[PDB]
């Protein structure tokens, strides 16, 4: 959907303080698989970094220490976490009398 | 201030003490026209699949690491036919 | 760990490039919605020494797995006078489906099986459930548990009673007429000894609706194991020579392995010669030692010097199937390679399978295509004076104790595969 | 092989240091500079020179710009070595700089001592001592000429040379106060020294003579000189006590962008005494022996680095009642602040708190503007004066929160602040732009 | 907190931080031409020994040269207290010549004067550690000493000599070793039997430049401002015990001079710029019965005690008119260094700067004596009436007097450090102004 774009000033779209005066209610970064922002993330990642042509696997430049935090928006998005843990299987046995099965409640 | 060099992706390469001016200085340029076998960076696509586990097969085998023989088993270069230029791993920095 | 991640080269591509798995995230393949219940079976016939009893397994669950026979025995003597007495008591068990014999275990088989396939704490715990292992004294009472060792007794396998609506599954158990340290001491009966109490327990699996229906209605072909057994006279070992013998093996079916032992029929589990060295005979190591009676609680031993097999080879259709090897090969190396446990002296194994301890076939010898299968044995010379520890312990490879000539019985086993076909409520074996 | 083998080993990590290499180290280009000459000229001192007298001088326009000013004094020792402590520093009780009738700045003998304690160092500090005291065990009657440099903004850097040339209608004057008494010269503690000589004084101004083009521009162009000023508030110290930890909250009536604050506690009786007296070597007259008195300092060794004899336990500065920084121990202000901000060593009893990254330099590097702080306060906590000053075991083996019983004599507090203002010069006149 | 200072913003802050131009929290370092440095031993010709003259040609090994360190191995001919900067004393003089053109020439006394005036703090101490025995060493002790040269190209990378640009002109250093060194082969006037001759080695620190710079240095012409030492030795009007001797010394100096420096000394005792006295450190055995005011405590030859200095006052006159008001010798000893150097100068050594910062490389005001027909240094001496053997007299005296032993300080060394121009082109070079 509204996948954010890792820019030259924020190469990983991590939203540290990068939401000030430009998208304070920032949408999520990118899924990193869908909408391949990985190549442009690495392209933004260098912007004047000089590799030694001996590090052919792109690992000596401490790329493992760079990533995207699980929350890239201004909120922790507790509603998604809450809908992820609970909220599913609407209309419980207590309310409407069709979803009960002779056993007890779900666990 | 090297605004005119070989940008790999976002990085400027260095091979023999000097910044790589153009693609003609890289070693990959000597095999840039051959469909290489593997590209050395090896970016994984979409996560790897999980490790499926079960208590039936591991208990029935009692170890014995039963390996399947109906796989693809990607061959190597026959000794007679040299080594195809395709066997050189491309190190596409950019 | 960053300093290791940076150490990445061409040699690693074979291990981690285009990765297929991850160790840090697992998923399970199998699910259940199944329950397990322990249910007592009714025993028909009278329980007692020397009696035969039987039970029909009740159709309480859909599938069954473990079967444990409980036996209450009392001590007719002191600690050290018994040896796996609950194992000795259960002389044998037949498994029958639809009236067809499927299999049969023997007390000696349980002992041989254990000797080869159980191990470590598993083995100790087994001993705890079949013997007295904390120096119990005369009059002590104990409830023993003898698990059965049939083809359906690993958690991934079970017998589909639900798929056998018209055929009963029965167990026929023979109780020994005598059990050492319980109702007999060597050849003498123990006055006042109690008769055993027996109870048969079956662990049942209750399946959900879909799993249950499939078992109940679909045809099945279950790869099962069976035990073949032939008892025979041992060429008697002698101080004067190396006895030799050729035993014709009337075996059939894809066989995972062959196993055998030599024993003294008088003393259950005695697979070795008796000697005046600690544990090797009653009172061994001291003045009271007798090399005519074992230290029953220490009947088994790893000291190959008391074993009688010098060497052996198995001939198939007149061909030698392997080069002749020493008894210690069969006793120590074979189980090292094929099982991973430790086999006591006097017990031998030869495997045709990579891992006979599993369920999955891993190489078998099909004896249904073998017209002439023969076990060729060479025995050790029985020249060592069993009452003199120096003679017993300082000797050579080709000799054993003079008391080794008492191991006159030979038990040869073969464990094989068959196919148990079940359909339309009935079933039985494809091959016999 | 050799140095060339290092040059061979070039990679990506070098680009950041030598790629597209900008500058070198092996080709210095010196800049051509305006032609000038420097001359030391004696000024006429008006008023009588003597102890306790006030004198003054007007700097004549002999040259175009002025910088360094040194005041010479000739004194004779009133006692033997060990009786004086920076006596020429003590003698110059104060100096006031006025341009066109407007006070620009004013320094005090104690300020010179505080300044030195914080900002001069190593051989500079020693040479300074050589110019203001007797440091080669000179004896009574010994005569010496002392040179006391002034430290006004134009007396520290050529960059702020005062443009007398552009002050054609405004006189520049220095007013000096000579101390009524100088220890070991005309008085020994409270006792006058009979026969002590009166000082001979001379004020030397080092003038810059500019060439024609530079001279002309100075004479006609307006100028804006960023200058330093010293603010000072003297006050009573909550008297330290053997019975407790005295405390005090001092309103700081300071203004302007302040580079730093500095302060000390002292006993006005003895110039430069910022610590308590004790019977340990150098800590009192006769210290270390039977004749030691912890009522009089070893004047020649008045200063010390032994913080055990200092009185500040801790301090903080508040701005409008809010803590500026967390409360820190007196030893923080004495040792760490100057370590970090100056790079020298500060004597016990003298404290510094900077608002600047580099307070020892000319270029502003962070300031606290007290002209916009309605109520700044210095909050002090003192050490408990329970240590028997006459017993080294007690003096030297004691705890962090205590000091000498003789530390209760350190009742005066001097708080200084150095700030930045603007001196504007135009059409022959000039003065400071910000009054408050 | 810190925030409470940031908000205290008003009109007086505008002149410090309004419309800010710079910061302090983002240092971007300047990139620089890549180079490497190697210390390389030169071959020194001529027998090495006391009183001998030896020399070396610097090979064109690297591209540029800077530091030169002369190593010497000396041994103690007596106990601690008998030597004073003996490796410095040993190197009597050093002459710098390019293509047969003298560029400069230094004397052991200059090294001592230079140090006394311009080094300081731990630099001065570390220096002493490389030229003397400073850990109370005993007779027979052997040490390697390192005497850095102080020619203009030996003080900064900025003036490294572009040897690469001098294909046809050699650079040579001529060194003279003193006939005698105190506490090494002589003790006062007495030779020390069995004294060893010194071992000498000369090391030149070469700069190896990367490719583009080597090319430019080799082909482009160069011009450097350089420093030179002018030196005129002379007799001091003999100081007198009866009056204040005085002397007008015509200064035969030339070129834009950064500063003048001078000292008075007893030519017998290296580094002695002050009178001897029976006060601790001021003479051999000072402070006790065995004290003599005829021999110094060599290990403590120098002092900051002005009472032992000879000069009363001085001025510099140019073409008949005073250049500045007459000031006391103590002004040239303590104040000039305060103002211009920031270190501490030993008694008997004087400085008068024409430069704002004479200790630096950048010219900051000079006196061009090539345009002063008659420059004169005018010196007035103290009356040498103080009985050097009596501390009461030595220490309790007046400004205008000194020790009777100050009359031994009859040698005067006047130095002038000036700026000249070194030009190098097409493989050759030399100076714009000859002497």
């Amino acid at each position: 959907k509204s996948c954010s774009k890792s820019s030259a000033n924020n190469p990983f779209s991590n939203a540290t303080v990068g939401a000030l005066l430009d998208n304070e209610a920032r949408p999520p970064a990118c899924s990193y698989d869908d909408n391949d922002m990985a190549s442009t993330m690495r392209k933004n990642f260098n912007k004047g970094l000089f590799r030694n042509l001996d590090d052919v696997y792109e690992v000596e430049n401490s790329q493992r220490q760079f990533y995207t935090m699980p929350v890239t928006t201004a909120a922790p998005d507790l509603t998604a976490f809450g809908q992820f843990l609970y909220g599913s299987k609407g209309k419980t046995c207590k309310e409407d009398p069709s979803a009960c099965t002779p056993a007890f409640a779900t666990r | 201030g090297y605004e005119n060099s070989y940008d790999a992706n976002g990085a400027r390469l260095v091979m023999d003490g000097k910044v790589v001016k153009s693609e003609c200085q890289l070693p990959s340029y000597q095999i840039r026209n051959s469909k290489h076998h593997t590209q050395l960076p090896m970016r994984s696509l979409n996560e790897p699949p999980p490790m499926v586990e079960d208590l039936v097969d591991e208990s029935l085998f009692e170890g014995l690491q039963g390996y399947p023989v109906d796989e693809k088993l990607d061959l190597l270069t026959p000794p007679g036919t040299a080594t195809p230029s395709s066997e050189w791993a491309a190190i596409n920095y950019g | 760990g960053l300093s290791q991640l940076v150490a990445y080269g061409a040699q690693d591509v074979y291990l981690t490039g285009n990765p297929q798995i991850t160790f840090f995230k697992t998923v399970y393949r199998r699910y259940t919605n199944f329950a397990i219940e322990s249910i007592q079976q009714t025993i028909n016939g009278s329980v007692g020494f020397g009696n035969k009893v039987s039970t029909q397994i009740s159709r309480n669950g859909d599938l069954i797995t473990d079967i444990v026979v409980e036996f209450v025995l009392t001590k007719g003597g002191n600690g050290g006078t018994t040896y796996y007495p609950a194992e000795e008591l259960l002389q044998d068990v037949e498994l029958e489906i639809g009236g067809q014999r499927i299999d049969k275990h023997y007390n000696d088989w349980f002992r041989t099986y254990d000797a080869l396939f159980r191990m470590n704490d598993d083995r100790y715990n087994y001993r705890r459930m079949t013997d007295w292992v904390n120096n119990e004294l005369v009059g002590a009472q104990k409830r023993f548990y003898v698990p059965l060792i049939f083809f359906f007794n690993t958690p991934g396998l079970a017998l589909p009673l639900i798929a056998l609506q018209y055929h009963e599954v029965k167990l026929y158990f023979t109780l020994a007429s005598q059990v050492q340290g319980v109702n007999y001491n060597g050849s003498s009966a123990i006055a006042g000894a109690a008769q055993p109490t027996m109870s048969v327990w079956v662990d049942y699996i209750f399946l959900d609706t879909q799993e249950r229906t499939r078992f109940a209605q679909l045809p099945h072909e279950y790869l099962i194991e069976q035990l073949q057994f032939t008892g025979s006279e041992t060429a008697t070992p002698s101080a004067t020579t190396q006895a030799s013998q050729n035993i014709r093996l009337n075996f059939n079916h894809p066989t995972k392995y062959l196993a055998w032992n030599f024993n003294n029929p008088t003393n259950y589990g005695q697979y070795t010669a008796l000697a005046n060295i600690p544990g090797a005979c009653s009172g061994a190591g001291t003045a009271a030692a007798t090399v005519t009676t074992p230290d029953y609680g220490n009947t088994g031993t790893y000291n190959e010097q008391l074993a009688v097999l010098d060497s052996a080879k198995i001939q198939l259709n007149g061909q030698d199937r392997f080069a002749t090897r020493k008894g210690s090969y069969f006793n120590k190396v074979q189980p090292y390679q094929s099982i991973g446990g430790v086999t006591p002296a006097g017990v031998y194994l030869y495997s045709f399978a990579l891992k006979p301890a599993g369920r999955q076939p891993s190489g078998t010898c099909n004896f249904s295509r073998i017209d002439n299968a023969t076990l060729s044995l060479t025995y050790k010379t029985c020249s060592i004076d069993a009452t003199s520890p120096a003679a017993v312990l300082g000797n050579t490879e080709t000799v054993t104790a003079n008391t080794a000539t008492l191991l006159t019985a030979l038990n040869i086993y073969a464990k094989n595969y068959n196919v148990l076909r079940i359909m339309s409520g009935m079933g039985g074996l494809a091959y016999a």
